[PDB]
């Protein structure tokens, strides 16, 4: 009386827990690609009308 | 500077520039700053006012 | 979107995947029950402990970081407020204490079961309890944290502009900060009858 | 909701600049200036303020009411340049839209100070900084839009703006260019309302639409009395000036365009709610001046929302002209008109 | 500016600025400016002079 | 064993434990943050109204309180050592999802009206009688799904 | 147990009478939002206004009465031992008053919102919000129906 | 194969021990990385601070350490016929303080970057950073500690 | 095939082998290509500069070497009849060592960027850039060191 011959209860706790994992990773990953350097503080602009 | 003088000469530009060695001194910004040395060709009068 | 094509495309393979069991006649192969029956009870505890103390700690993070940004931002005009709004990042991190003291606790039941009881009434028990029990404290802990470390923005900004605001606007915030107990509450009530694992 | 992530980039740009709006004169503090006896007790007294010391390296006897406009603004300058350079992203997209509005008035004002013949050094003294380009004074070299574009003009952030500027007369005169500048704000604030509506959050978004309808409103308004000191004018010419994004738009704006005489602008104003009051009664100009304070006030009421960029910004500017206004009544002896500040808080 | 010592304040807080000018140009020409004694006049001691 | 009572069927009923207490906090959270938002947002402006403008904060708090009795509840019920039915797993699952999602769309409800509600109290005061009347319609949202809860229940474990 | 009466029929039961709330819920709470901040926003000009323009928000609250109508309906005939087919018409009459009620709220809450604010500015047009409104109400009331005449063939004919 | 033993164990045990390291190293890089960016912004005009404001890359360096401690600790617990108990025991060790230490990371990252800013134009205000980053770090601790407790009872009394 | 070496085991060895030099090489790409920009927008008004902002590029570089190193020493533990257990170890490895590496380079690409534009202006900052840089390449280091223990494991006591 198995749950099934392919898809058995070993397989799926690995998948499941892998999936988790995954998603943690992806929503980690979505973080870190909107790191934007300020760029403004680091190059000097200048103009002759301020003091 | 180039790039202005491109499209003003219609890609005609024969320009040429030369780095001065060392920072020049601004007094009345009391900054120094690097310069170049340039020239450009031509002989129409009303480009060369331009 | 990539996204949502991605959902919409596994919301459609699962409808069809179950058409397909279900016309064929081998519609209870899909079997939900069975799935909760094999798997073992000491996979749902340890997922419920893991992100018990997960969720919490990512609760007080989360509210941390937008009270945090916001004290030292406006403390740059008034830095009298660095000192007295701390309070706001305490609400903030007890939240991972709370998540913490679960932690201790459900770890106390995580013995080792005989081969023959493996799979019997009271382990199976014990492994749903800690497992929504887990969820339970965790997430409510991630919902209080955020909703706290929002409030405790706003006080700071406050406060940098006129000090008989704080004290009015802190009460908002202990508002906010007992969800996190509630939580901890019905969290010792679900875990509470579920024994060790014989 | 709005709080749960603005603050992973804005959160220190926000406390600052509510920091700078805790800073705003109050109307106590507007009442104290206007009792000064001398510019050298007004400078005394602003030195209470939050203003500080930013005078303290101007002699006695400098102290004129030009050299006071001129430090007060270069403060805010220096300010919103700082806010700008610890932004980043969609914040940096937006601070620099706030830019463009200054350029374009720079850009006609160069064009105008020199089709006069004077030279660029009284005028660069005269251009607004935060409107400053790295080729600005080059439109200095010729006296046709065709020049000016091909030359420097198309290397602007500006070029996208003068799609329906070039069909003008092939000889530039003060009112060629007044064409062209609001021909440019026309395009530059349709502009802004998308760029708005397309990636800025809420409650940004709902707030700063409503402040550039208030601006486009204005806009409109002026236009429509300004031409009405020309003999006369193609409708379907003046309906290019007028920009779309307004709470006039597109009702009042039709019959704006079509009005012939000061009848038929009030006319086409009384059938919009909001502005039904301004024409009848008072001076305009401070009408416009007390309603924009009024959504400023408003905007400062939202928390999480890059919108307080702006109400900061064109709340102090409000605050230079009042400051400005009581130093010329102290300079001048005359004091009859020196209650006239406008300030909500 | 209505306090009672507000000119004699304004005198003094000119020479300041002009102190402040002084000290500018040693910069700009990278001159040292000497250090006076610190304990010359009192260190909370109280003691007159 | 009994056929009506398989192994599996506390989860069920935890699961709708679960729901009720975390989506209630939900609502809760949503509903003093948004409000929190207004109270301080007018700070500045009228120091005098916050203490009597308070209620959309305490009303949302109120929201945590059906959770918790809908949590207690269930939590009451399940034991190891009865035979819990499935069908009793079900109907706490359904006692979670409605106080759950009845509450956390009232919290978001009280929230937006709080917001504005206070927020533009400043502006007119004959106003406040009128947000006080709106949140009551937003609040009973939250009170329909702890009745079903309730009754839900009841009928599980009879 | 019989094969009409598997020991899982509850479960369609049960999700129809928790959707009967969930989906009314969310109309009702869109509807009063979105309509207080219309009422709001008005009546700072037109205090004198606002209990005659509040009735958005009774409107939308209604819709919530209907799901918790059904919902006890549906509640009161489940039952451990009954029928797979009894629990699909339950789903269906829980599906019926509660997606059917949200499309009310969605309606309720925009109408409510654009005719509030334009009633300050035109009495006239007040009798025209109640009308519009009148149609939007409606279409959870035809939800409604449909979902009491489901549960009535609920357990009728039915055998075990 | 046995009951208590099946051949698949040892993946939990192993995903764990790199999951501790994974998550922890994305959390320090992003701590690293924002307020590295704050430090450059302000030393341009400012740079007597630098070594002043280094802290908060110090503090993100310690989460990576949880890290590292706890990987080693469960790797030296593997084996090829390890128990599933055991197994389930290190994902939650590895799991617990990742998941723990990717938030601390993100967190130290968004708190430093202000505070180097800040500290420039407020010099009181570096103390007031130092208070805030704290209670960011020991959030990492708090996940390293539930890890040394789980790890504990890896292989008290387990029998396969 | 015997339980304990299923003729699938090899997969997550080839997948845990070829892990280890993908994710690494991405996070050198990201390493070269975000710095490499700020290298050359700089350098273009000070040349004397190039020689020195050139270290960034090296240290995301080096990242690389870390994955190949592991890469390789887990290529030769491949076999037909490996343990499922060796499998999973190997595929640990590749996945500690790749990820970590990608986390570090992402670091390393931005705060490179950031300081040699930084130096330009103000070249006290150099030795600031350089400090931090440490901090991110480390963490690299941390995810070799975890391959390196966990790859010392994968096939001792095992009974293939």
């Amino acid at each position: 009386d198995i749950l099934s011959s392919i898809w058995t209860e070993g397989l799926l706790m690995c998948l499941i827990v892998s999936a988790l994992l995954l998603f943690i990773l992806i929503v980690a990953l979505s973080w870190i690609s909107n790191l934007d350097i300020t760029y403004g503080a680091l190059e000097k602009s200048t103009n002759p009308i301020k003091k | 500077l180039e790039q202005i003088l491109w499209r003003v000469l219609r890609g005609n530009l024969f320009f040429k520039t030369v780095e001065i060695e060392q920072p020049v001194y601004d007094v009345k910004t009391r900054e120094y700053k690097h310069k170049n040395a340039f020239i450009v060709f031509s002989h129409g009068d009303l480009i060369i006012k331009r | 979107s990539f996204s949502h094509f991605l959902y919409y495309l596994v919301l459609i393979v699962v409808i069809v995947y179950g058409l397909y069991k279900l016309f064929t006649g081998h519609g209870s192969d899909i079997n939900f029950g069975k799935f909760l029956l094999r798997t073992s009870p000491y996979m749902w505890a340890n997922l419920g402990i893991a992100l018990c103390v997960g969720l919490s700690v990512v609760g007080a993070a989360w509210g941390i970081f937008i009270t945090g940004s916001s004290m030292i931002g406006a403390g740059v005009r008034a830095p009298r407020i660095t000192t007295k709004n701390l309070i706001s990042i305490i609400f903030c991190e007890v939240v991972a204490i709370y998540g913490l003291i679960i932690a201790i606790v459900f770890s106390s039941k995580l013995t080792v079961a005989t081969a023959e009881n493996m799979y019997s009434k009271s382990n199976l028990y014990t492994g749903y309890s800690l497992f929504w029990a887990g969820i339970t404290v965790g997430a409510s802990n991630l919902i209080c944290g955020i909703a706290v470390g929002i409030t405790g923005a706003t006080a700071a900004i406050s406060d940098a502009a006129d000090s008989a605001l704080f004290v009015k606007i802190l009460v908002i915030e202990i508002f906010g900060s007992i969800l996190g107990l509630l939580g901890l509450i019905v969290g010792l009530l679900m875990a509470g009858k579920a024994s060790e694992f014989q | 909701m709005e709080g749960v992530y603005f603050n992973i980039d804005n959160g220190f740009i926000e406390g600052v600049v509510r920091g700078y709006r805790n800073g705003l004169l109050s109307n106590n503090q507007y009442i104290n200036l206007t009792q000064c006896d001398t510019l050298e007790d007004l400078k005394l007294q602003l030195s209470s303020t939050d203003y500080g010391n930013f005078l303290s390296s101007v002699s006695s006897e400098s102290l004129t009411t030009s050299l006071i406009q001129e430090y007060a603004s270069s403060k805010l300058y220096h300010e919103f340049n700082y806010i700008r350079d610890q932004s980043s992203g969609s914040t940096r997209k937006f601070m620099d839209y706030i830019t463009y509005g200054y350029m374009i008035d720079n850009v006609a004002l160069m064009i105008t100070g020199t089709i006069h013949d004077r030279d660029k050094g009284e005028i660069l003294q005269r251009c607004h900084p935060l409107g400053w380009f790295d080729t600005l004074p080059t439109l200095s070299v010729a006296t046709d839009l065709e020049s000016l574009y091909e030359t420097v003009l198309v290397d602007t952030p500006l070029a996208p703006y003068f799609k329906n500027c070039f069909d003008t007369a092939e000889e530039l005169d003060d009112m060629n260019i007044e064409i062209i500048r609001n021909k440019l704000y026309k395009a530059y604030l349709e502009d802004f309302y998308n760029f708005v509506t397309e990636e800025i959050p809420e409650p940004a978004k709902e707030c700063m639409q409503t402040l550039l309808g208030f601006e486009a409103d204005r806009r409109s308004i002026n236009i429509a009395l300004n031409s009405l000191q020309s003999s006369d004018i193609d409708p379907d010419l003046k309906s290019d000036l007028l920009p779309n994004i307004g709470k006039l738009y597109p009702l009042a704006t039709f019959h704006l365009a079509q009005a012939q005489d000061f009848e038929g602008v009030r006319a086409a104003l009384a059938n919009v709610y909001e502005y039904r009051g301004f024409l009848e009664t008072g001076n305009l100009e401070d009408h416009f001046y007390q309603l924009e304070m009024e959504l400023c006030r408003d905007a400062f009421t939202q928390q999480f929302a890059i919108s307080t960029v702006w109400a900061w910004m064109k709340s102090k500017e409000q605050e230079v002209r009042n400051i400005t206004w009581i130093a010329e009544c102290i300079a001048q002896n005359q004091r009859e008109r020196i209650n006239n500040y406008i300030s909500v808080y | 500016f209505q306090r009672t010592f507000v000119n004699e304040i304004r005198r003094l807080d000119n020479v300041e600025r002009q102190y402040r000018y002084f000290y500018s140009l040693l910069k700009k020409h990278d001159i040292k400016l000497y250090e006076g004694d610190t304990d010359k006049y009192l260190d909370g001691s109280g003691e007159l002079y | 064993s009994n056929i009506y009572a398989p192994l599996y069927a506390p989860f069920f009923g935890f699961a709708g434990c679960a729901a009720a207490m975390v989506l209630s906090c939900l609502g809760a959270a949503i509903g003093t943050a948004k409000s929190g938002i207004g109270i301080a947002g007018i700070g500045t402006f009228k120091p005098e109204l916050i203490m009597k403008s308070l209620i959309p904060v305490v009303m949302s708090g109120i929201l945590a309180i059906y959770g918790l009795v809908v949590a207690v509840l269930i939590a009451g019920n399940l034991s190891p050592t009865e035979d819990y039915t499935l069908f009793n797993g079900f109907m706490h699952l359904s006692c979670g999802l409605c106080v759950g999602f009845a509450c956390l769309s009232s919290g978001y409800a009280i929230g937006m009206v709080g917001d504005v509600g206070v927020r533009k109290y400043m502006h007119q005061p004959r106003l406040f009688v009128g947000i006080v009347l709106i949140l009551i319609f937003s609040e009973v949202l939250g009170l329909y799904g702890m009745i079903v809860a309730l009754i839900l229940n009841t009928r599980g474990s009879e | 147990m019989t094969e009409l009466c598997p020991v899982y029929a509850p479960f369609f039961g049960a999700i129809g009478c928790a959707s009967a709330i969930i989906f009314t819920s969310l109309g009702a709470a869109y509807g009063t939002a979105k309509s207080g901040v219309g009422i709001c926003a008005t009546c700072v000009l037109r205090p004198d206004l606002l209990f005659k323009n509040i009735v958005p928000v009774i409107m939308a609250g209604i819709i919530a009465i209907y799901g918790l109508v059904v919902s006890v309906l549906v509640c009161y005939s489940l039952g451990q031992k009954q029928a797979l087919y009894t629990g699909f018409i339950q789903l269906g009459a829980g599906l019926s008053v509660g997606l059917s009620g949200l499309a009310a709220g969605f309606a309720i809450g925009i109408v409510g919102d654009a005719g509030v604010r334009g009633s300050s500015q035109q009495p006239r047009l007040f009798v025209g919000m109640i009308l519009i409104l009148i149609f939007a109400e409606v279409l959870g009331l035809y939800g409604l129906i449909v979902a009491l005449l489901l549960n009535s063939r609920a357990t009728q004919d039915v055998v075990c």
